[PDB]
């Protein structure tokens, strides 16, 4: 009987639990976001992580949710390597930041992909 | 002046009994008549019980040096020993004004009461008295109306007034409870009453209740021509629901509610008084419970202290008792807190258990209801006793008659003007009392009938409280 | 059935002496301990009793007809000769549901102890115990939390809690409270309160000394890293005040306050019950007054039926007695109650005064409190008699200590701690008690000084109250 | 967008046994589920307030229990707490504490509350900010028989518009009945801005939402990690799954349970996003699961032989 | 005193069917005709629809062990057959006073119809009577008037 | 006369303000709670030893009170060494971590036994 770890398990949510992501296996998620005709979009943030509440307690407010866009969501896109190619651009610019891909569903305008893509050392 | 601070207990006594103290005016001043244990000295069962009451506790505590403590301390000035009772003495205790809050009878009765009656040392303890002053007396707003004020909203004047409780006490539809108040109103009575525990019961529903009783009132007086009420009980579980009662009584426009001032308690009862101020409404109240804590003469509080209260917390009219009906009540000592009750000033006399002058500063006075037991042989005794200024309640008197509810209110009404109009002739009520009811009987019929019914009726059996 | 109406009175037992009677399971049962005056007959006074506290007056009254009066009726079932007493019988007497009111502690005492206790006819009357339906019992909240979440919010479990209250009993300062409190605080007991008169005075208002009182006690919370509190009194005149209190103490963030419920009365008692539910306060109940009621073995209430009536209305905390301090209380009737205010069920047990069987339906269980007069010394005798389950409170027995409040609490945390230990290793706290102490003594200088100081403090006394 | 959830169903779980359990004992328990990586625990429909535990002492413990568990995970966590009321004024009660608790979501009975009572608590929720779980509770006194009754397409349109986040939709795998087509139907039907007439379904009329915001499917009852790839494939990611005794039952406790559950269904999502047909290859995605996680392989084995297969009484 | 916990799945009838119960004045008992599926035995569907209407779930919870699981469960404590009936009984269930709030149907029906009448092991399920004890019916205001007060 | 103590002087309720538990001392506690058919739990806690209050400021609300549990509670348990066993297992895995142990009674549904059987460096 293990008892589950209580320290420096903070997760990221989607696929944060399963082992982590071989360079095939990140590639074949973003082929997945791509034949669903998502747009693909990185994220990153260097200082919140995670999820706090500075500046309000009400229902459902929550600061730390947004993060900084890298550039542009890759309109048109159709290449995953485009998508790889940006996610090392940001990371050699950003190595100390928390880079998540996400694909945006414009018609019912919601994002139905999100997972980190990297974290920077000590995670 | 400071002091080295020395733990350990010391006598009560060394602190709290000051026999040379003089009394402010400012200061609530206490009769206790203490039974100590056995080994116990007077002074030291007095200052313990002036101690706890106030200031001190077992031990010595250093925090007395922060204040000022004869500034503060309870002191037993004043012993005496009983004469008649063996152990027993009656000890005198000033409270300075500041341990009082202002405005709570809560309050007063926590510190003078509160702990002191447990004490191991003592045997038995009754506070008799207490001298209110002035200063502490005009923090609070009395009755809502008091005796002048009422007469005047009623139109009332002349003799005492005249009520009923309903019965039986609980049982009766809301229906039928207004059924019994019509008839017992239109025959000349001028209030009918909710029994003291009729509050809202599966049988009797209160807004059903104060809805047919609204009916039934206002059907007697238009048949009368003479204003009535009907005491609609707000006694309830909680603030809120006591309220909601209050509240609707005053939709109807009726006169006057009622509260169980002991068991609703002082802090309901004072909420209840300044509602009823605020909106015109007469206040009765009921002592239920009294006689748990005042019947006793070695142990409780005399029933004059629990009156004085009332009539700084708030009610408009106060059972008193009847002397000569079903429940206890001295003629001496009865007299003695009715004048406290009604007077704006009230002279020490201890033949009749006042232990200290009293005096109100025009608060109102209150309106003693002699109810329990009484007839129509008693009308002249009861007009005698009380006077005017006093509401005879006839609960099994008048629903008991044989011709029914408006029959018997006509003999009450007949009775008790017939001792009025003797009275005012110069007619010797406890001299000729029994004659003046007879020469009513031939020309009311209805007062005949009453009369043969309760005939061999007294209740006469040895006083309990007594002096 | 129908009877024609007789005028007149008749005897009370043709009507209310029912011998034959058998109880029903939703009857509110009563033990009443009376004694007649010489000439009435225990049947009599008995039916008297039973008839004046539920549907019956003086004289025979025709709307009893318009009623089903064999189901309202209060009934006198079984009469007992007292063993050791003259002229002295125990009556049980049954009331139908239907005669209350749900919710409502004050519409019960007021059918059950309302008039009957001043009648001519009877010499003194005392309310012994009263057998509350589960049906009555499901009409109230109960205490707001009750003894297993108050230890669940607290965070505190496997020991009596521990209590003080702070001294002189009036006369400090709202700064020099706080003061008090956050000394008595840091050094080991988990509450302090204010005392039982103290409300709003001159000498220190209500809000400042709540204001105070919360900087003290979360200084001392994070100084020691134990959950603190203070019981903050609520007590007040009105009912409007009394919120007031309630609202600001629950604006503080503070756990718990305090009322007087017999001074404040249950109809405000029960409607802070309610805001303490709705809002998260633990209330804690000071008995003041009770003794007044609850002394005599020959007239009055017993303060079983007192603390039955609180579990009810609603308290999460209750007075029950020291049996070894200053104020009276003996061993067994005491243990008898405390069962009545924890447990779901209770037999009845004659030899610890419980006249009747009690079944709770779950209704949250009453943390009993042992206050006054104790010191170190009594630890041993207070763990064993109360168990875990209890708060047990130190006032003079913290603020005596020679070195101050938070020695004085520093020895009181250790003596309790100590007794926890050496009972859960088997110890016999009635039999090693003072060697127990004594062993502590060898390493807390705390607890070494003030043992010396109370070494010789007894406090013993013939009780009043027996069994 | 509010919880920051994309690309996978949610996972929730109600507390076990349904009565009986303390305020304390709720938030311990709700604490230990949470912090395994379950996105949801929730008050059963029956616990409302109750001599052995009432609602505000509940409503309490469990804020505290969901705040320590978000915290040391760093995903957000929800409690549905029951706003469920004998009263309009009792369920609005309940419904001001959780807003001032700041807690993002409540649940209510919609058939035993009622639907004047439902559609006055929707609209608090939105002018609040609160999510607003509904349990279908009594739902099968009506809906279960083909003769006589209303089919649940119709209790759940009815939902739709008086207002509800969440609603119950079956599992048909489960424990409680449902068939797969006719959920399928009904799951368009809370979902989607337009459905067309079907018969295979049940579905016999043309329906459009005109804009209305879909509503999430909430499948519950008698599953476990074997099931995950067939709900998955059912429901897909727009669903909460469910498992109450599923995480409470594991042998090693409420995080190892939750643990179980949120590996097996990131498995699943991983699989399928990789191409991988679920419902051939679901026990092959499982079983290799098993091999890095202690935690699914003791649940795997405790479970490996429960089904439930009935005839359905409800069919088209 | 308490057992060790054991996960696993066992038969509701082990712990919810307990045909010598003798009702307490305070439980509040329901009369349902149950269906059982085929092969489901009247005692196994009797106990399940007396668990998930009160404490019980589908598999063991470790949780049972931190309460005190027989004064607060749901109990089947009597069968009877349904006369010219195939395979249909009346299951009498005894639920304790402790498992409702006070003054509230819509949690009542919650508890007692909330979920049984949807299991697979069932074909069909009716509630015909309920006993409300006494002490649950005080809790409740009842009607506003009542025909005595109307007329 | 002595002045109370304000640095480094923090308590953990029930047994904190006497000397150290002692090996013997801490098993009679276990048999006590044993002998009591209570049922045996461990709790451990790393980074909030004491109460505090950051999300709520309301009546009987404060953070910190539930630490995380260590396995199940021990139903079926008789034999102290199994639990004192547990002690070190816990301890070994978690050495910086305040551990307790606590005894429910399932009749009442109360904890009627908790205290702190271990505590980190520096405490
Ligand atoms: O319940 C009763 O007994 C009464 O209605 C009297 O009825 P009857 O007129 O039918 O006798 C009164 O409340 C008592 O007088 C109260 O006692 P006191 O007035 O002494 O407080
Ligand atoms: O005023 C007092 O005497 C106390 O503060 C005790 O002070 P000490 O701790 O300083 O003695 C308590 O209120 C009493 O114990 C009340 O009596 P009971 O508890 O019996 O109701
Ligand atoms: O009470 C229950 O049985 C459940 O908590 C599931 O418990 P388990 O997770 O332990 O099965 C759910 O409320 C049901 O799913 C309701 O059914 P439906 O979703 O079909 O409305
Ligand atoms: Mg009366
Ligand atoms: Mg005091
Ligand atoms: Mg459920």
């Amino acid at each position: 009987m293990q008892v589950w770890p209580i320290l420096n398990l903070k997760k990221y949510e989607t696929l944060s639990y399963l082992p982590p992501l071989t360079t095939d296996q990140l590639a074949r998620q973003v082929d997945y976001l791509l034949n669903n005709k998502w747009v693909p979009c990185l994220e990153f943030e260097t200082d919140h992580g995670f999820v706090y509440r500075e500046h309000h307690n009400s229902p459902g407010y929550y600061d730390g949710r947004y993060w900084t866009m890298w550039k542009l969501p890759m309109f048109g896109c159709t290449d995953p390597a485009q998508v790889l190619n940006e996610l090392e651009e940001c990371k050699k610019e950003y190595p100390n930041a928390f880079i998540r891909i996400i694909g945006f569903d414009s018609n019912r305008e919601v994002q139905c992909i999100s997972f980190i893509a990297y974290k920077p050392a000590g995670y | 002046a400071s002091v080295e601070f020395k733990a350990g207990v010391k006598d009560y006594k060394l602190t709290y009994y000051t026999p040379e103290y003089e009394t402010l005016d400012t200061d609530i001043l206490a009769a206790f008549r203490v039974s100590p244990q056995p080994g116990v000295p007077p002074e030291e069962a007095g200052a313990a019980v002036a101690a706890e009451s106030s200031t001190g506790t077992w031990t010595t505590v250093w925090t007395d040096g922060l204040t000022n403590l004869d500034r503060y301390k309870g002191r037993c000035y004043h012993i005496e020993p009983v004469a008649g009772e063996e152990n027993q003495y009656i000890c005198y205790v000033a409270y300075p004004l500041d341990l009082f809050e202002e405005g709570s009878v809560t309050n007063m009765f926590t510190s003078i009461v509160g702990n002191v009656f447990g004490f191991k040392a003592l045997r038995a303890l009754r506070l008799e008295d207490l001298r209110i002053p002035v200063a502490y007396v005009k923090t609070f707003q009395g009755p809502p109306h008091g005796i002048q004020v009422e007469r005047d909203k009623l139109n009332k004047y002349g003799r005492p007034l005249l009520g009923c409780t309903i019965k039986p006490k609980l049982g009766l539809s809301a229906k039928n409870y207004g059924r019994a108040v019509y008839e017992c109103l239109r025959g000349g009575l001028d209030f009918t009453k909710d029994d003291e525990n009729v509050n809202s019961q599966p049988f009797m529903r209160w807004r059903d209740r104060f809805l047919f009783c609204a009916e039934a009132l206002y059907k007697a007086q238009a048949e009368t021509g003479e204003i009535k009420g009907h005491y609609l009980n707000a006694t309830a579980g909680t603030c809120e629901d006591m309220m909601k009662r209050a509240v609707f009584a005053r939709e109807l426009g009726v006169p006057i509610v009622m509260h169980d001032y002991l068991t609703g308690g002082f802090t309901a009862n004072t909420t209840l008084s300044h509602y009823c101020r605020d909106n015109g409404l007469l206040l009765h109240i009921h002592r239920a419970m009294h006689a748990v804590i005042d019947r006793q003469k070695n142990h409780g509080m005399h029933f004059r202290v629990l009156a004085k209260a009332l009539r700084l917390s708030g009610g408009d009219h106060i059972h008193s008792g009847t002397v000569v009906g079903k429940l206890e009540g001295e003629r001496d000592i009865t007299l003695g807190f009715v004048d406290l009750l009604r007077d704006d000033y009230t002279e020490k006399d201890r033949s009749r258990g006042i232990y200290f002058t009293q005096s109100w500063v025009s608060t109102p006075g209150v309106l003693p209801v002699a109810s329990g037991g009484i007839h129509v042989w008693h009308m002249p005794a009861l007009t005698e006793i009380f006077g005017d200024d006093s509401v005879l309640q006839f609960g099994g008197g008048t629903l008991g008659h044989p011709w029914g509810n408006a029959p018997g209110a006509v003999a009450n009404r007949v009775a008790l003007e017939a001792c009025v109009q003797a009275r005012n002739e110069g007619r010797d009520l406890a001299r000729e009392g029994n004659t003046i009811i007879r020469e009513a009987t031939k020309w009311s019929p209805e007062l005949a009938a009453a009369c043969e019914v309760w005939k061999e009726i007294k209740f006469e059996f040895p006083a309990m409280d007594t002096v």
